[PDB]
């Protein structure tokens, strides 16, 4: 029958969570589980600061595109549209206070398609070559005008957890950062029901502590 | 388009086998989330997958314990220490032990007491009365574990007494030894230390599991190999890996050098009967990234290590699984 | 579950491998062009070859105790079906009839070096000449007396050795009976190891063994050992070593009634010397033919009992002579 | 362009033993590709017969993979100028297998027609009129490329036996060989031709097994672009 939004734009997220600083009054045998990686942000930043290889990571998966997959791409969403027939780019979609926590010099980022989504903001306050929206509802209509690769919601909080309530997310590329920080913002608690993981990466060391990477897929809907 | 190949893949794969010679009586379900990834890179696989393949295409043993077993033969393993710590995620485990052990057999001791007073029982069932008699070691007091590997590794070749003699100067210091190759001639490819010695096995209050480590250096790197004769996927591996990989560190690190690989090779790999609906549950459940070991930067020589100078950093895991023998 | 981008998903996983174009050292894209033509290189002397190219491409630069150099890497397994194949090496001419006196020579329990050089093996002739066991220190020690080797450990380890001509009857462990036991009557066992390296012995060995241990499996009348070798000249001393043991697996198996199964080698220090790169380039680009087989003279039940005519291999196909000692 | 051997995908499927010599050479005997290629003896095998060859043989001639088949045709029926050629054919796609005369008599009656195979001869003595619907029969090689054009097949496989070979190669219609390596020593009167190595190429070898004696292997030669 019908297709849903996430699949026929392709839209995932990308996110990296740490541990929570919450001091848990018993350290000595605490309990675990996915939930345990759910640091976001801290004070409008990474509560890490930063890491040069889940950025290095970010960077290769949002900037990634297969052209001799495009036309696949071009004729679903044509069809999807009753529509049809530069370099190919991704889009990333963020929300406007991620925008702002992005240093100057990486803004727009590079080789993809800059989308923010902002009530407070308009496209006369950004001097940049990006997209401004205010509404969800907005992108989906953008991104059936654009011709890209695939879509990437690359935070933060707030962005996250509504395209997820939208159900708008085909899958998950997770980022584990195995330490410690403190934190104000965080992703929403993954539903097992609704997703479930198909990959896990090696195990690697990156500025002074170790991190994974996972993948979570929207599971095919009748739990 | 290269198409015509996989055409070819499927020819050359004419002889392999149906669904009924893989071996045991293996239900579906009993891996689907294990089955259900696509990809397992993290490390931890490779301990995961070696009991996958026990459990499907193992052969059905008897063995020296009475309760059977599912075995192969010849498995490696490698862990890249400057990476992360290897310590098994998918349950829980504990390392004052296996430490306290290790610094054990750095001392070159061979009395069960110690450890039972350090409330450590690792080697407890070895030393009974009971258990030593069994072996025909009549004339050994309860927990002299005899000439084991502490005794070989700073005394090779000595004649055992009691675990309460002196044996200073007597036999070879393989310990010393191997750490004098690994700072001055690195590039030696006689770096091992081995703890079997024939000539005492009987006098072991058992043979050791634990056969060899042998050693590489380069660029400032240090590699080690151990080589396990015998190997019990389910509880003993585990903390195999534990133990070289802390061994390893504190070689290099006494040693100036970064700790590179620890590189494991199973010759009997076995999975316990007992142990089989254990690590079916273990197997469907993902791991974590693994945490990281520190060591007090300050000792320099491999006998100064105590207990506190090792610590277990972001160690996230599952649940404590119990390897019962009944449930 | 077919999906498309879930290809996608290995480049991912993917954006931390190397890009460097010196791939460490110095090798034209060309050198191994027949080698990496080939799609599927399913025939089980790949093995070898394919542990060789890895040090070749991705080994460490090293000085050795000869000042040759090399090229190695740390831990390989290798695994041969001895129930279908005989794994003595096509890509180059391999010859026999050394490497079985020498298994003879070991079974005896023999440390005497003459032994062999009279039948004209000389394996072991360099080992023991009065310059060589001189530079180990061992200046009370006859030409070619090789010292508590292999032969001596397998049949007397513990025992305290005097000189080559000595008499060890029932002197130190008799290993080599000791699996034999294990094997006929404690098959399940995971005890059957013959050892060589006696730490306490190391020093008045011509030199400290290679070949470490054996270990040995049983299950359903079939055996397969596994051998640890922690020095590996793969050019020049792995292709005999394969044969060596799985030669004496065949042994084993067949005094103890049973089907030889794999042969598997565990290599620790694995490396190619410089002087053999150009003649191993060469090698890599041949192609394998199938391997030959190995005939025991079925009348001989006790591992002591072979002599070098109760062994024949059968159908060797093979490649033309490499002479590997010729640097550059 | 397109060519033939190309077209059609016509592939080579044999099996080569050893030849011994009754001169016992002046040196250490050399091997090379050439070294098998014993093919037949009194119109039968050089070695009677070796179930794991013969189970390859039944695998890679009988195996079809539906889900590419499209591809194949649009790429001939284009090439013959025309379209397309309710039972297209037994509802079941399937490869063509042509072979000779005596090749067709060594088979055993058991089984004769290769199941779930479009069996072809080529005999200029057979009348095709005393074989069932299905076994076709053929004048000469230029007829058989006719015989592709108005049939629904995979691939098509040449299986001997040697005189067919020899032309087939010569003919340059041939795209890849599946060559058995028997390696044992048979009497035999007929063999394979020596491959033109500046003509085709090996690109892949397998895993070696013993049957029935003696050790085996398969190799893949693949027509170079020269
Ligand atoms: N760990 C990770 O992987 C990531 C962490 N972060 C971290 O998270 C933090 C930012 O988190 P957060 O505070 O949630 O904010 P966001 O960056 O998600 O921004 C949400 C705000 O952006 C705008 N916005 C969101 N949804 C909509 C909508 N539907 N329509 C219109 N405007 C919308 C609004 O902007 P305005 O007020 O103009 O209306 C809203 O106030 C930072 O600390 C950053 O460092 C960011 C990305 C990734
Ligand atoms: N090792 C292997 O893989 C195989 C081995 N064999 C062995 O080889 C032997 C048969 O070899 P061989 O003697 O070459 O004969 P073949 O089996 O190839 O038969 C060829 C026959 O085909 C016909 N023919 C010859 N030229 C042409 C042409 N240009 N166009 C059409 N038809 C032609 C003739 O039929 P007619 O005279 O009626 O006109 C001729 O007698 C047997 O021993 C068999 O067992 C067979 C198949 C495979
Ligand atoms: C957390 C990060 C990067 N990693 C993953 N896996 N997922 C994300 N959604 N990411 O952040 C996107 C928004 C913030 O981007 C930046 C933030 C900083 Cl501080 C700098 Cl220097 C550069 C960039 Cl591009
Ligand atoms: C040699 C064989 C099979 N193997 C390969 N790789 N290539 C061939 N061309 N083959 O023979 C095809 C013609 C003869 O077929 C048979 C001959 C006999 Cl005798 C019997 Cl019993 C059954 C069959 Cl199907
Ligand atoms: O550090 C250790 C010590 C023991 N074992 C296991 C392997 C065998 O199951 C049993 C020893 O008995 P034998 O293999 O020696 O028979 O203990 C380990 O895995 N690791
Ligand atoms: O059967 C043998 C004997 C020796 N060597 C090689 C390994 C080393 O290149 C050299 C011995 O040097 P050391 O590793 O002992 O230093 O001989 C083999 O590969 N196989």
């Amino acid at each position: 029958m019908m297709e849903q939004v996430c699949d026929v734009f392709d839209i995932y997220a990308i996110c990296a969570c740490c541990k929570v600083e919450s001091k848990n009054e018993g350290k000595k045998n605490e309990v675990f589980n996915n939930y345990t990686f759910r640091g976001l942000g801290n004070k409008g930043v990474l509560p890490w600061k930063c890491n040069s290889l889940d950025m290095k990571y970010f960077c290769a998966v949002t900037t990634y595109v297969n052209e001799s997959k495009y036309e696949k791409l071009k004729y679903k969403r044509c069809k999807y549209l009753n529509k049809e027939t530069k370099k190919l780019q991704n889009v990333v979609v963020m929300g406007r206070t991620s925008w702002e926590s992005i240093p100057k010099k990486f803004k727009p980022l590079s080789n993809r398609i800059n989308v923010i989504l902002s009530r407070t903001l308009k496209k006369e306050d950004f001097d940049e070559d990006v997209y401004i929206i205010n509404k969800v509802e907005d992108l989906i209509v953008l991104l059936g005008k654009l011709n890209y690769y695939k879509c990437f919601i690359i935070g933060g909080s707030v962005v996250y957890q509504e395209f997820l309530e939208k159900k708008l997310i085909k899958k998950i590329y997770f980022t584990r950062i195995n330490s410690t920080y403190e934190c104000d913002v965080f992703f929403p608690e993954i539903n097992e029901n609704e997703y479930q993981i198909i990959s896990v990466s090696d195990v690697y060391t990156s500025n002074n502590t170790t991190l994974d990477f996972i993948i979570y897929k929207k599971t095919n809907n009748k739990m | 388009d290269d198409d015509e190949e996989e055409d070819d893949f499927v020819y050359f794969n004419f002889n392999k086998e149906k669904e009924e010679k893989n071996k045991n009586s293996i239900h579906p379900n009993d891996f689907q989330i294990y089955n259900s990834l696509k990809y397992k890179y993290h490390p931890e696989y490779q301990y995961l997958n070696i009991i996958y393949d026990i459990m499907m295409n193992g052969n059905k043993q008897s063995d020296r314990t009475g309760v059977g077993v599912l075995s192969k033969f010849g498995y490696i393993m490698k862990f890249d220490l400057s990476q992360y710590f290897p310590l098994l995620t998918t349950k829980k485990l504990f390392l004052r032990g296996i430490i306290e052990e290790l610094l054990w057999f750095i001392r070159g001791e061979t009395n069960g007491n110690t450890l039972l007073n350090k409330n450590v029982r690792i080697w407890e069932a070895n030393g009974t009365r009971e258990f030593l008699d069994n072996r025909k070691l009549f004339h050994r007091e309860v927990n002299d574990l005899g000439p084991i590997y502490g005794f070989q590794w700073r005394h090779f070749g000595a004649e055992y007494t009691n675990m309460y003699d002196n044996y200073e100067n007597k036999g070879v210091d393989q310990l010393k030894n191997i750490i004098n190759l690994i700072k001055n001639d690195p590039t030696s490819r006689r770096i091992l230390l081995c703890a079997w010695n024939v000539k005492d096995l009987d006098q072991m209050a058992l043979p050791p599991c634990h056969i060899l480590c042998q050693f590489y250096v380069f660029d400032g790197k240090l590699s080690c190999i151990m080589y396990q004769r015998s190997c019990d996927l389910g509880l003993g591996v585990p903390f195999n890996i534990a133990s070289y990989s802390i061994f390893t560190h504190m070689i290099a690190q006494v040693c100036n050098l970064q700790p590179a690989q620890f590189i494991h090779v199973l010759g009997n790999a076995h999975v316990y009967n007992n142990h089989i609906d254990s690590l079916k549950i273990q197997l469907n459940r993902i791991p974590y990234p693994f945490p990281t070991l520190k060591l007090n930067p300050d000792i320099k020589n491999i006998e100064d290590f105590t207990i506190s100078d090792f610590t277990i950093q972001n160690y996230v895991h599952h649940e404590k699984i119990s390897m019962d023998m009944a449930a």
